[PDB]
């Protein structure tokens, strides 16, 4: 069964039917799009904001490392200074005490001498 | 008038566009300067005050070197700078970047250039949209554009020429993701989509043109012949498929199942005349389909035969008789078993010096068969393999896409598969 | 997507960086006075990816040269192509990093890093479309390792949307420069997991082994190792620099090579191996551990993704045939849940001195072996706290050491997890 | 940039400084007046506007006889008079006098002169302090100096070149006391101390140089080569350079374990009628060529720093060191995956004309941190214990203000140091 | 540490002091008029240790001459080199101490001591860097022993940070019949234990024994004895006076020689032994000098060194000879004789060589021992002390001047304590 359909200046068309059908009959707004694109942009920006927040926390750790080394140097200086002043003072006192004892023994001998000369006149 | 506006998105879409517009110019006698010594060609070409004929086309590719092909090519004087939209970085093979990041940035500009073309039309039929499944731009931006065209041109037809991926020639591992993402989002917004399997075209150029390693130019020149066959009666005063809505009338009884199988013949090597019956037999050989699938694993819903050149009806009906007797062409049962035949008298044309020979008569068969769901299944399997491990998903999510869009797109394809099965029983 | 900013940091960084610029300047036809004298316009179509074009029709590498020590950058100026680099792109300190990651990353590097970033930023503003950053450096030393990872982090903070790419040289006791290489490398591996997008693992262990075993160099020198590095760096950058079927860029590289963000450490490989050739044979060195620039056996794991570059005149069909033939015979060594995970590019421009060459960029789970080797060396030192005081003296806590190695042992576990995963 | 300040303390420190600065001048072409007909000699020499190159050095001694010989010698114009600092009375072999009684009288002047040298540095690397363990000034005044440097300069690198006592050439019986006392108080203030054993230097001069009774000038000239090998990396632009921080990082695994062992080769008689890179490397692991008497085969290496000078290519060092890694007799600790640090400077070693050392095309100085150096601490500690058990001579220290508690505290510190060397050698 | 201030007190002190100055003046090339007529600048490099440089290119001994008896300094003034001494440095009293320690220390000596301090202060204040003092004196008389120890005490009070060195002549019944010399010596030794840093024990018993037994002097005179003293004093002060590898001073001597404050009494020895004005027909060999130095026949204290142990030893070899060979023999004598050196003072023998020999000898060796055998000297004095004190013999000679018995008991207790701690260290083990 051939059914002519159309004829025109540059062609013609028809329908060839070999067997008829067994069964008769056949058995997002602009605002919605724009919101979805804007939501995806906000998720990008959030993700990027979170990246930069982690890198900024790393910067502050770096500052805290560098500061800590400066504090260790400063407290190394402060303890070295304290202990050296303590040693030098304790050593000074000690040496002065030894010298003062040596002279006090010598001066006791000196008074004994005057007692010897006195006993001589007494007799 | 019945103007159609062509939109080419991504590199594949732009380069196949180059091939088709060159072929249109050869068929209508339009020189590379836009000048020209049947007025149906005005559906695809406007005319300027200098008397030059300008394609009703928009090219969208965010890498300037691709668009530079158009503006420095042989037919560059055909095009005006407002037809060419480019950017800095492309979508980096990432659907999410094409759809969301690039898409939000360029969509209004792209629609503005389309609107400028549409304002020049008096009876705009709709849009022919050329793009890849696998490219980040071809997939991601095309789907955003299709949504927006549905909003902005609600009653207008939208046809796709879609490059279905072949790993042999693709350089992206993530193409199955992009193909499912863009199919899901575009599904409700396209009236008729002709898929072209790069693997199918590659095999045809190797087998029938004796080219060891076909170039993109090889593939694209063969693709242009198919597109030209499909658009011939829009650009000439033919009889079958004389406007865009007729494609859905003749091929798409069910809206979701809108993916016709194209078969083309003959493809003869230039460095090498077949009968109506021989080229008609070739339309029922799977080796000549534009998508790899087995029609015996499906039923037809619709079938049209588009003849070009020296074709006389007695010779066609003779060929159809001999096929029906020898072979079982199973239609669904709510559909008549039959063929709509059109002959366009304009002779098939080839690029001079190309690898396609000039033939006296050609034919393109457009059939809606449930068998094309095999192409969807191959894609869905590769999708599933990678998505089970969430491989590469973080590149899409990093661009603002929600992970659940993967699952939502993949469910849609499952439903598409069951829709095809239900229809085929 | 055009310009790459290349940075080279520390002694290894500047030596292999200089060799890189030597080799690719020759391929692109650029003499040391920046003047082009080549024979083909394939050499200039994409030359802006790596070179700035100055007034006198001359090309200047988009390269920034960084060190805390003025010495090795003085020896690069004196080198063959020393006069090609922009003089104000030399950013050098005076007092060195003391082989100490903590010094390069914290105190000394901080003092120099903002000077480098100013030069980085002047180069980034003269870019039409900045692809990202390519850094060369060692992980075993102080400046390239400590200050390079500091540079990476600050660059990420200022350019969070640009790709970060490193050539990171891994230390080996077989060719060491300092006793604390295991600490320096482990602290840096933790930084690269978190902050780079693509890292080529250039393993001195494997370079030495290639020279000793395959090349018969009983005593390999850095010159011998760096001949392998410069051959590799040329090969992996091919598709960035020349027009071809694949016009690659650093973001497409990441998208297709990195299925999971932490797993971005590549095994480079090269054939033929040479000291200072058929297609099927070239294809087979993909699985040859003898051709890997990371001391790992690819047959010890599975390929997530692979990039192959073939260079020279040769049939692209024969290449595609052999590549597929190797993939199928070796199917057990590719993950099944990434289909079509090998991509091949061919480029007709051979490297100097070779007619044909092959280069492989593998994302292999066998890379865990490199990191296990470093981990074991880290642990043998750290369990005895050997040399630790030089790092805590810089303000570092011990916990940064344990955190860095547990992150690295996690990377190892993550690579093991996908090695065992099934479809 | 990168300056190092040298401080020479007491007779030993000053006389070795004489040998070192003389050698530096010949190595750099500087004439005795500081004038000279590679910029890195400026790390050790400041320069006046008259073109005069002045050592970044202070010479200190509590008695003037030794420094007077500098003030009237060949290089009397090399230094500014203010760099040569002497008191009147020395420490009379008594640490307590060097550190307290006599040293306190001159310490502020020395620190003032050092601060003026620091003011001339744009990137000060640190201090090299030259001294004997055994003398009263070398021990007690160095301790005071180091403590004062820590206060003024914090953790800024301080390294030492130290003369470990040898009875054959020493003229003090209290040297074991002075040695242990200065080691105790200096421990926490020094980053790294290169120890030299006068006995080892003596035996090398006899054996290798055919000298029956080596003089101080004989020993000092050999010690000068070792010092020059170490500082050459900072004074010359060589291929492989090692700066002060890199010495500390690569030789000191723990803060207290900071006494590397120097070895030098070749030591050839000038009158005798070229050793390879492999040969001179191997000689550095020969126990005879050590600069401290100890047996490395008795212990485990923790770090080897090899400093080459002259005609030496990196390949040959690599082959030389690869052989060393195969010798089972050279044992490294469990916890040291890699222990070698290499330096190559390309200026050959220079010998003083009229000296006994032969001119050679290449030479190497190895600094090794070995647990075997504990033996030398053991020898000193035992001599300390012998006398201290009887409190022999302790009254001379107590009379100058010290307490007995400092002796036992110092000796207990040395006992812990011996236990530390044992511990780091366990597997 | 440059200048030494020399003081000589009493007859013995001024006689041995004068001989000291004649001998070292000849060694440094100074004639009796103070002019330098020597042939080597080695003689002048450290000549300031003992000499002040005066007006006419002159050298004046830094020497203070003291005696309660006026005639002893007339003897000095007319002795050879009597004119070399500064005239203002002669401090003379009117009446000697009658061999009475108490007169020297408490009464007559105390009236003259401030006049001595006048001279001592002017010499000491003119010093650029004062090492300290050396005192020559006998312990058995009254002036040298009593006023000598009084001087030490008084000088120590003003110069407590300077070294106090003394050459102390111990009495012997073989040389003097004065029965109270054990008393004067014991009272002196008490003072020396507490107020000197270094004391050379010059034992008249040893000097007589050497003269009688070795020099075959049937009747030795003080001139004979003093020849051995002056040779000893030249030798022990060699490293103070000449430039050498060891530039010694009095404090480095004390630090290295004195392990315990009280045990600072040295046993000197000399080789070769010679009589005065006697040609030496053949010099001696280095190993001869080395062994003979440690021989009891060559000790200036009447103690056998093999009866105790050396705490510390200083040896001075003088003349042209091999320093290799000298170290060789010194190491040998130490190793073969290891039992006579304490083990717990390591490396306790130190040797100097000086190429300038003393006059009349081509080679010489001088020995300074801190030996525990020196307790034999103090035990000898202690026994003589007790034999008189138990009888309280002659005590009124001392209580007549104001002393008490208890001061005798105390000094005897202190010397016997000294003997005990020598014995303690003689028996001490390193285990
Ligand atoms: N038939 C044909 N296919 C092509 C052509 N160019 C690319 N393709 C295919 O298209 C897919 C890649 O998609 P494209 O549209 O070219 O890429 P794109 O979206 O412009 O690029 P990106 O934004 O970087 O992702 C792959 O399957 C390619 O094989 C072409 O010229 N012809
Ligand atoms: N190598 C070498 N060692 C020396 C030299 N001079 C002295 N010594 C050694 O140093 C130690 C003695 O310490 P000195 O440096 O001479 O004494 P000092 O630091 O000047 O201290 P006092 O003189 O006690 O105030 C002994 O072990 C000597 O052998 C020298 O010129 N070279
Ligand atoms: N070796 C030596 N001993 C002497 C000499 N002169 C006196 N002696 C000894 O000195 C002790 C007597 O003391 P003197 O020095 O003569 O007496 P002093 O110190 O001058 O005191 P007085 O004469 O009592 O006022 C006795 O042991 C004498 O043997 C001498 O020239 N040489
Ligand atoms: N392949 C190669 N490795 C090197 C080179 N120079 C140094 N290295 C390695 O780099 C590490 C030492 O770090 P280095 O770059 O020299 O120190 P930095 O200047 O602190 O960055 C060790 O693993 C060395 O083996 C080189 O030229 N080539
Ligand atoms: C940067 N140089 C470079 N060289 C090459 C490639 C490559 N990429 C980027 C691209 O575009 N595709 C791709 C896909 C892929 O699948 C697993 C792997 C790698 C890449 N990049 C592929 C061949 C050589
Ligand atoms: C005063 N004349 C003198 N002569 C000499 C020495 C000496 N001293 C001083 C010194 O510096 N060291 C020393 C160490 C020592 O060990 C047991 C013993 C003695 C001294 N002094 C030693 C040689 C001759
Ligand atoms: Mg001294």
């Amino acid at each position: 069964e051939v059914i002519e359909l159309n004829k025109a200046t540059s062609g013609q068309s028809w329908e060839v039917i070999l067997k008829p059908p067994s069964f008769d009959g056949v058995p997002p707004s602009l605002e919605e799009i724009q919101k979805k694109l804007e939501a995806a942009e906000e998720r990008r920006k959030y993700q990027e904001a979170e990246l930069l927040k982690h890198l900024a926390e790393k910067r502050e750790h770096e500052r805290e490392v560098i500061q800590k080394a400066i504090e260790e140097n400063n407290n190394f200086i402060k303890m070295a200074k304290e202990k050296l002043a303590q040693k030098m003072e304790s050593n000074k006192e000690n040496r002065e005490a030894h010298l003062a004892a040596m002279l006090e023994r010598l001066q006791e001998k000196d008074k004994h001498a005057e007692e010897v000369r006195k006993n001589k006149e007494l007799k | 008038m019945r103007e159609c506006i062509s939109i080419h998105v991504g590199q594949a879409g732009v380069q196949i566009g180059n091939a088709c517009w060159e072929l249109y110019c050869l068929e209508h006698g339009i020189q590379p300067d836009g000048q020209m010594p049947d007025d149906s060609f005005n559906t695809f070409f406007s005319e300027t005050g200098a008397g030059k004929h300008v394609p009703r086309a928009v090219f969208v590719d965010l890498e300037p070197t691709v668009i530079d092909e158009v503006r420095t090519g042989t037919y560059r004087q055909l095009f005006h700078p407002e037809q060419l939209i480019t950017g800095k970085e492309d979508a980096a093979n990432n659907y999410a970047r094409g759809h969301y990041t690039i898409g939000k940035e360029i969509i209004d500009l792209v629609l503005d250039r389309i609107r400028k073309l549409a304002d020049q039309c008096t009876g705009l039929q709709g849009f022919l949209v050329f793009h890849s499944f696998g490219g980040g731009t071809g997939s991601g931006f095309t789907s955003l554009l299709m949504e927006r065209l549905s909003v902005d041109y609600g009653k207008k037809s939208k046809l796709e020429f879609s490059i279905y991926p072949a790993p042999q020639v693709s350089t992206a591992v993530v193409e199955p993701y992009n193909s499912i993402l863009t199919t899901h989002t575009t599904l409700e917004h396209s009236d008729c989509a002709f898929m072209v399997d790069n693997e199918a075209i590659y095999d045809i150029c190797r087998r029938n043109l004796d080219i060891e390693r076909p170039t993109y130019t090889n593939l694209n020149r063969l693709i242009s012949q198919i597109v030209s066959s499909i658009t011939a009666s829009l650009r000439f005063d033919g009889a079958l498929n004389v406007d865009l809505t007729e494609f859905q009338t003749n091929l798409v009884p069910y809206p979701r199942i809108h993916f016709p199988l194209a078969t083309y013949a003959p493809v003869i090597s230039a460095e090498k005349q077949l009968s109506v019956a021989e080229i008609t037999n070739a339309c029922f050989e799977p080796a000549n389909q534009m998508v790899k699938c087995d029609p015996r694993h499906g039923k037809y819903m619709a079938c049209c035969l588009l003849y070009r050149g020296d074709v006389v009806p007695k010779d066609v009906n003779a060929a159809i008789a001999t096929i029906k007797t020898k072979r079982s062409i199973q239609f669904v049962d709510w559909c008549p078993t039959g063929f709509k035949v059109g002959i366009n008298y304009q002779p098939p044309t080839v690029v001079p010096g190309g690898d396609l020979a000039k033939v006296q008569r050609a034919v393109c068969m457009l059939s809606n068969t449930t068998a094309i769901a095999e192409a969807w299944a191959r894609l869905d399997h590769k999708f599933d393999l990678m998505y089970a491990k969430r491989a590469f998903v973080h590149w899409y999510v990093g661009e603002g896409m929600e992970e659940g869009e993967f699952s939502e797109a993949r469910e849609d394809m499952a439903a598409l598969e069951k829709d095809y099965e239900e229809v085929g029983v | 997507m055009r310009e790459i900013v290349h940075i080279q940091a520390g002694q290894c960084g500047n030596q292999i960086g200089a060799k890189f610029w030597e080799v690719i300047s020759d391929e692109h036809g650029i003499d040391p006075t920046g003047s082009y004298h080549g024979d083909s316009d394939l050499q200039l179509e994409r030359i802006n990816v790596y070179y700035n074009e100055a007034t006198g029709n001359k090309y200047v590498p988009r390269a920034i040269l960084v060190d805390l020590e003025p010495g090795t950058m003085d020896s690069v100026r004196s080198g063959p192509f020393g006069q090609i680099f922009r003089p104000d792109n030399f950013v050098f300190g005076q007092s060195g990093a003391g082989n100490n990651w903590a010094k390069g990353h914290y105190t000394e590097g901080a003092e120099l890093v903002d000077s480098v970033l100013d030069v980085v930023r002047k180069e980034s503003e003269s870019c039409d479309c900045l692809q990202g950053f390519q850094l060369t450096h060692s992980l075993g030393g102080g400046t390239g390792s400590g200050m390079g990872t500091l540079l990476i982090s600050k660059i990420r903070e200022e350019y969070p949307d640009r790709i970060m790419n490193t050539f990171s040289v891994m230390p080996s006791p077989k060719v060491s420069d300092t006793v604390v290489e295991p600490y320096n490398a482990t602290l840096s591996v933790h930084q690269l997991v978190e902050n780079t997008d693509e890292t080529y693992c250039i393993d001195n262990e494997a370079l030495y082994d290639i020279c000793f075993r395959t090349l018969k160099l009983t005593t390999p020198t850095y010159g011998d190792l760096n001949h392998l590095v410069s051959a590799t760096m040329s090969g992996v950058t091919t598709c960035l620099r020349f027009p071809g079927q694949l016009n690659a860029d650093l973001r497409k590289l990441a998208v297709n090579m990195v299925p999971f963000p932490r797993l971005h450490f590549f095994m480079p490989g090269f054939a033929p191996l040479t000291s200072r050739l058929t297609v099927p044979e070239l294809t087979q060195q993909m699985f040859d551990s003898k051709n890997m620039m990371a001391a790992c056996d690819p047959r010890h794991g599975r390929y997530l993704t692979v990039a192959a570059i073939f260079r020279g005149r040769m049939s692209m069909k024969e290449v595609d045939e052999q590549m597929l033939n190797v993939q199928n015979k070796n199917s057990s060594y590719f993950v099944e849940w990434i289909p079509n995970n090998v991509k091949t590019a061919v480029c007709d421009i051979p490297p100097r001195g070779l007619k044909m060459s092959a280069t492989f960029i593998g994302n292999s789970t066998a890379i865990q072996e490199l990191f296990k080797r470093i981990s074991e060396q880290f642990t043998a030192m750290f369990r005895r706290k050997a040399f630790l005081h030089w790092y805590t003296g810089e303000g570092m806590d011990e916990m940064e050491f344990t955190e860095a190695e547990s992150n690295m042992n996690d990377l190892v576990s993550e690579y093991q997890q996908y090695q065992d995963a099934t479809a």
